[PDB]
């Protein structure tokens, strides 16, 4: 029977009224892009931005009660699927997604750790 | 009721859906035009699947892209030169909303073990040259022997028994009894729709 | 051999006056988190958010003519290292990073492609 | 009391020492040097040498990952009165230090001269720390070889190459351009900033064959 | 008396004036003056005035490295002073070699050739990359212009891991525009595959 989340996904789908002809207009946001990449690493350099997006989305909708059960339900499953049930991973990810790119101190701290960040961007052979 | 098509309905089997719609009878024979729009449209234009048709059905097979990408079809009529407003089908998704033919079973023998070959359903087993998350995830091999049944799951993905063509499932020559009967259904990625359960291809006594 | 970008990174570093005591205060944004992950896929689910961040940052600084040469220079090198010189990759990435999470149509289109999306962000491996 | 002047950190083979001047005061003053290194849990500095009488300080036990910038400050006290702190600029061991040269060994095998480049003293250790999890290692060795009256460099990737190992590096050379007195010297180049180690002293060899 | 055997010399675009002078119980000073073609009027310029040595770095009188200059020098003993091969800094002689680097990426050796350290014709048109191995020197032409391997900083040139050799050796010279003056050929930089 369908994975717990599809139910809730389609439920949300109604709420947003996403199942109407028009939605089909203008290419596709994710689906296609995500189709150009099969090497897992790459699939992850994109899925990351796609999860952070659904993350903002559901956030700007917590103030709403009518779809809450659906939105939490989808979320857990996303955790179990993308963050492979790894509590750290989620938590690290979260942290990174919430950094005031305008907090005048956050931009110094980051400009500081740039060179170091860049020197581990590429994949290693001996880790 | 007046000049608009009614009860629009798409339906699919083995991956080829046909749009169906009613219409009131009247002294004049009208024609119809069914148009398909499938998610992920470059701009916003619909597509003419069957135009100025006299019947009440339409095989839209050449508008079924990735069998997982929802599509909406609309239909209208023309009475002489008096067309009408369109009729809208609900979002259709071939993989969620259709039904598929059974897999192809093969039983045989090897020393202490019966071997079972489950050839993926016709549709999938093609090669993509002639006319997706829409695939079989678990095959449910049922095996009946004496009067007792027992099923077996099987993950076409995380398992190296299956391959683009078939799947394997050995069996120990069980409970003193021969005359084993195999049947098998597929289950799909995402909606969990079963395929048709093949007819039994028993073995021995 | 000195990598072209360190020069420009340090240059920027002065401009932001990140090279100064205080910056050392309060843990580290990236550096450490990026240190908890060595499996390339994961390193990528985080580096992605880190590059999109430096991407916003340099964006909110394209008016500042004084550091432009540095910021482009760093950027190309990030392209060459993270997007492995793959013009598509960069472009797909870009697209995903710019989606009005508030454009009322963009949220429908996305709520539509959710199930299809979530049916593939679970680490896959068969081929 | 007065403030320390011309603060300066300096390092060799990975162990920096803070240095600072001071005017001669009536009573002999003491000093306290404090180190703060990027990636501080909160915002507290650390006392490296508390109320010292000299004009230097070995901060070796504040040098974490040799790539992570640190700032050290110093002050004095006398009468009983302390003064304002003196701030060192951001120091980065790996970008700002120097490392002893590698240890070269030349020899012979039939048609080939063998060269052994033992990694600088610091690195070869079986880590205790006083090179896991730091990008401060040698990436390429530049073996220069001078012969007759011509010179050729020789890159050598300590990583993607199986000539090097935790201890040494190898580099065979064909007995070239007939006559000898091959002279070998070598420098190490580091990750991230690409700082060169010291270039070892030439260890020659001479060949006679026909 | 008068300074003797005056001589300008340049390397990597910076010339120094050299001149002799007889020894005597007194230490004299000297003044070198440079005049470079295309003078507004006709005044010379003091490069080094009242100097005690016998050389002079005139770097700040070297305008367009193609425009001929003449320098003159004198002395002063107490208070007793004393009474065309065009050759461009850029055009003639030798400017050092580029800066080579070699490395590896599966099946292909990569060679970077950093240019020797606006809108003039005095630039590198073709870099001659020579590659040596087992028994074969083998050249390569690089067109810094009509080619997108080069850019304001470097140039590239991949190579297939050729003829089961071990040691490959890269060296390279720059060829100048108009006159076609080669730059200095870099010292070899071998590798070992």
């Amino acid at each position: 029977m369908q994975d717990p989340y599809v139910k809730e996904a389609e439920n949300l789908k109604k709420y947003f009224n996403a199942g109407h002809s028009d939605v089909a207009d203008n290419g596709t946001l994710f689906l296609g892009i995500l189709k150009n990449w099969k090497e897992e690493s790459d699939r992850k350099i994109m899925q990351s931005q796609i999860v952070s997006f659904y993350f903002k989305l559901f956030k700007n909708f917590k103030d709403d009660q009518s779809i809450q059960k659906s939105v939490e339900t989808i979320k857990e499953d996303m955790n179990v699927k993308f963050f492979n049930s790894n509590k750290k991973k989620r938590d690290d990810f979260e942290k990174l997604t919430n950094y005031s790119v305008t907090d005048l101190n956050v931009q110094r701290k980051a400009i500081h750790e740039l060179i170091q960040v860049m020197a581990e961007l590429s994949p290693a052979a001996k880790t | 009721s007046v000049p608009t098509p009614t009860n629009v309905t798409i339906e699919s089997y083995n991956m080829n859906p046909i749009v169906y719609w009613e219409y009131q009878i009247m002294p004049q024979v009208p024609v119809f035009t069914v148009e398909v729009k499938n998610y992920g449209v470059k701009n916003s234009e619909w597509i003419d699947a069957c135009i100025n048709i006299s019947h009440h059905y339409c095989n839209i097979s050449d508008h079924v892209g990735d069998p997982s990408n929802s599509l909406w079809v609309r239909v209208k009529a023309r009475v002489g030169q008096k067309e009408s407003a369109y009729a809208k089908s609900e979002e259709f998704a071939v993989c969620r909303d259709g039904k598929i033919g059974p897999p192809k079973l093969d039983i045989r023998k090897e020393e202490k073990q019966i071997m079972i070959d489950i050839f993926h359903p016709s549709v999938f087993v093609n090669g993509d040259e002639q006319e997706t998350t829409c695939y079989i995830r678990v095959y449910n091999v049922y095996v009946r022997m004496n009067g007792s049944e027992i099923q077996y799951k099987i993950l076409t993905q995380k398992e190296d028994d299956c391959d683009e063509i078939q799947c394997q499932l050995a069996i120990p020559v069980s409970s003193l009894n021969s005359q084993y009967c195999v049947s098998a259904e597929g289950v799909l990625h995402v909606w969990g729709v079963t395929t048709e359960k093949s007819k039994e291809v028993c073995i021995t006594i």
